[PDB]
């Protein structure tokens, strides 16, 4: 079987910048025959089936834009993005079809770097209809921020909690180039029934110093 | 055009059958090669079959050859995947793709999931906006399901701007959880109704939630 290795895992690249992400083979992929290197660029935007950009190492796909460019010979393969765009956010794959089986690189996700974005920070209670099947979920939600890294802690009659929440976060906007994350406290009704004060705490690097949302139980 | 449409994947029990298919239009499907290929959710893309046009030599992936069988029938553009003995390895959105220079025209992708664990679906409960702007965030948080997936729209594919539905989390339960969100003009809140359309196909449970300002 032929291994196809991409180079970097991960790669950051600011708006109107040069991405290069490379690909090796652990055998050539010439075909002597073709004239043709049998070496396919894909981009996989988020939430999207994967969409072809090249094959033969460095023919474009009709409609693809010239901003994508595949090079190499053999072994060494590489994707050049020219003048980065918000929309092309994705995992891209290299992918050998030169003998089956027909492998993939283990892809290079591309991160667009853009201004640093405050989170937008909102805190919803538990439902009544929630607390009535004897379980309360508290949710945080940071919207819309840049870079990834935050920091959210809950305090609830501000005693730190730990072990009882669960964070997700989207991939980056293929517009706004941001994330957002849900932070979820879940407590049962009986320990949600014995405290107040309710707090979602966030640390990151847009706001001057941490921002706490909060609600009072029953109000 | 080009469309391919897979379906056939769902729950399975391991050691388990299903077959897919990959149904093909605004082609000609016996002038081209035809491909399987998976990808583990959050993981990466994993060739795992193709066949020639005539389905006369096909290949797979180590990992599934002598459980899985490709076929084709030229006659109803229809491209199949018969998946034998399946393994907690095999869960995976698995895709179709059309040999051209590359593989091309990708369908929207099946989920199989290999497991022995119960359907259940989700409840659904309001993340209400409150009294604090120019924006308002409103939610629904759609609780304790199994198998993946739900989908979520807002006002029947009506609302899309401003929609944040997370990628689902596995609780301590092993029962899935995930919140869809919303920001809109606080202005809109006195007069414009959101409601949550959420479906788990899996289980048969569809919610309409409709998310009122408390
Ligand atoms: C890997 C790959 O590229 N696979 C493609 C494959 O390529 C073959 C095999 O390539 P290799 O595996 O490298 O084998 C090389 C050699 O044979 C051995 O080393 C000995 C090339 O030969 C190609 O040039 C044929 O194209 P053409 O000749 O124009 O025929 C088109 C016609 O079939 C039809 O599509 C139209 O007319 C209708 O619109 O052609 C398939 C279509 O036949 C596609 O579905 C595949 O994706």
């Amino acid at each position: 079987d032929i291994q196809l290795t991409q180079s970097p895992d991960s790669l950051a690249v600011s708006l109107g910048e040069r991405a290069t992400i490379n690909c090796k083979s652990s055998q050539s992929i010439f075909r002597t025959s073709r004239n043709k290197n049998l070496l396919n660029w894909y981009q996989q935007r988020p939430g999207q089936p994967p969409r072809l950009l090249i094959h033969w190492a460095s023919t474009r796909k009709s409609g693809v834009p010239d901003r994508f460019s595949g090079s190499g010979f053999g072994t060494d393969f590489t994707l050049t993005i020219t003048s980065l765009q918000a929309e092309d956010v994705a995992i891209y794959y290299c992918q050998q079809y030169f003998s089956p089986p027909y492998t993939f690189g283990q892809g290079t996700k591309l991160e667009i770097k853009r201004t640093v974005a405050a989170p937008s920070v909102f805190i919803f209670p538990p439902s009544d209809e929630q607390l009535k099947s004897g379980t309360a979920s508290v949710v945080c939600l940071l919207n819309n921020f840049y870079p990834r890294e935050a920091k959210v802690q809950w305090k609830v009659d501000n005693a730190l909690q730990s072990g009882n929440s669960q964070e997700s976060v989207t991939e980056q906007d293929s517009k706004d180039s941001t994330y957002s994350l849900s932070s979820t406290l879940t407590l049962s009704k009986a320990d949600y029934e014995k405290h107040k004060v309710y707090a979602c705490e966030v640390t990151h690097q847009g706001l001057s110093s941490p921002v706490t949302k909060s609600f009072n139980r029953g109000e | 055009e080009v469309q391919l449409v897979e379906s056939g994947g769902g729950l399975v029990q391991p050691g388990g059958s299903l077959r897919l298919s990959c149904s093909a239009s605004g082609f000609s499907f016996n002038s081209f090669w035809m491909h399987w290929v998976r990808q583990v959710p959050g993981k990466g893309l994993v060739w795992i079959s193709f066949t020639n046009n005539e389905g006369t030599t096909t290949a797979y992936a180590d990992s599934v050859r002598g459980r899985f069988i490709i076929s084709r029938d030229n006659a109803k553009n229809t491209l199949y995947l018969e998946m034998n003995n399946l393994r907690g390895e095999d869960t995976a959105v698995y895709y179709c793709a059309r040999g051209d220079g590359g593989l091309d025209d990708w369908g929207q992708g099946t989920l199989v999931t290999v497991s022995s664990a119960s359907t259940k679906g989700p409840s659904v409960f309001p993340l209400a906006p409150s009294s604090k702007g120019g924006t308002a965030a409103l939610g629904c948080l759609v609780k304790d399901y199994f198998p993946e997936p739900v989908t979520v729209s807002w006002n029947s594919g009506a609302l899309t701007s401003g929609v944040h539905t997370f990628p689902a989390v596995l609780q301590s339960s092993g029962l899935y959880s995930l919140s869809s969100v919303v920001t809109v003009p606080s202005s809109s809140l006195g007069t414009q109704t959101y409601i949550c359309n959420v479906n788990h196909k899996p289980s048969n449970t569809k919610v309409d939630k409709k998310v009122e300002p408390k």
